[PDB]
């Protein structure tokens, strides 16, 4: 362990894509895995367990996640930069806590799912969004280190 | 406009808090 938020997020999105509508990976998830030197398996036990938690969060809040995601994607002009803004508005507004971290992860993964499922979403949107979410999430790194890492967090 | 991102940030904060006592 000591895996980055980037690797865990990417392992969740890959895991998710596998579990969803014929299980193929979008080109940009193949790329991110290459460029993020993806060292974590998407079928690893931390990933499978976190997948459960995030999928629950998404269901309890199915409509909010949908609504919020659409408002974002229909209004952004640079998807890349805009991911970084919502991240900061969540996290540097009274510390991070477990739920906000997990609600963000849930949100990114959900976002990824919607993009890779919709066959007509342009490549560049799927691409910048994924890059957008992985880069923003680097900001959780220091704070999850303070807590012993992702594997630790889900262990207790 | 640049006001949606701050709405989303609001929601996720709530859901984040909601979760905290609920697991
Ligand atoms: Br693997
Ligand atoms: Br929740
Ligand atoms: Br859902
Ligand atoms: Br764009
Ligand atoms: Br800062």
């Amino acid at each position: 362990m000591a895996y980055s938020t980037r690797e865990i997020l990417l392992a969740l999105c890959i895991r998710d894509s596998r579990v969803h509508g014929n299980g193929t990976l979008h080109p940009v998830l193949e790329l991110a895995a290459r460029e993020t030197p993806l060292r974590l398996s998407p079928e690893d036990t931390v990933v499978l367990r976190y997948h459960v938690l995030l999928e629950e969060i998404i269901e309890r809040n199915s409509e909010t996640f949908t609504e919020t995601w659409n408002r974002f994607i229909t209004h952004t002009e640079h998807v890349d930069l805009d991911f970084n803004s919502v991240f900061l508005e969540i996290f540097h507004r009274g510390d991070p806590s477990l739920g906000r971290a997990l609600a963000w992860m849930a949100w990114c993964m959900h976002a990824c799912r919607t993009l890779c499922c919709n066959q007509s979403t342009p490549y560049y949107v799927v691409d910048l969004s994924v890059r957008g979410m992985l880069e923003a999430s680097e900001g959780l790194d220091g704070w999850i280190h303070q807590q012993g890492g992702w594997s630790t967090l889900i262990e207790d | 406009d640049m006001r949606p991102e701050i709405w989303i940030a609001q929601e996720l904060r709530r859901i984040g808090d909601e979760f905290n006592a609920y697991y």
